[PDB]
């Protein structure tokens, strides 16, 4: 029960549930 | 047709392209545009990295999409 | 190859790789350095956690790819 994959706001890249910052444009994830 | 490309400061490019230009025809025009080297670019789409491989309509990529720019 | 693996905190390391290497390869090259036990490393690359069995080049990790090293208990 970690979460799903996100899309990070910036550049909508689908990352690790386990990362706290975008994989790709490295922009801390949006909530 | 026409697509986008944001870039990670907001700046919004348009381009015009065929659905059978490849990944790297779009980094050529962004760098004709933008002046930034193709091996620079990234070109995220739907959550995933476009591949130097393919085309536009392989990634199903239509009018009007926006693609994202991230420099590395 | 060389590869560099990223903790939460951005601290980077350098690891020297073979694209042959396994995961479980590389995990322990991280327990050397890092004294972290392989059972509470992920890894994570291009948004997937890594397998223990697979190797690099399965994954298409290349030279100067960057790994993303994350804890667990
Ligand atoms: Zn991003």
């Amino acid at each position: 029960d970690e979460g799903a994959q996100w899309n990070c706001t910036a550049c909508t890249f689908l990352n690790h549930p386990a990362l706290i910052r975008c994989e790709q444009c490295e922009m801390p994830r949006h909530f | 047709m026409q697509i986008f490309v944001k870039t990670l400061t907001g700046k919004t490019i348009t381009l015009e392209v065929e659905p059978s230009d490849t990944i790297e025809n779009v980094k050529a025009k962004i760098q004709d545009k933008e002046g930034i080297p193709p091996d620079q670019q990234r070109l995220i789409f739907a959550g995933k990295q476009l591949e130097d491989g393919r085309t536009l309509s392989d990634y199903n990529i239509q009018k009007e999409s926006t693609l994202h720019l991230v420099l590395r």
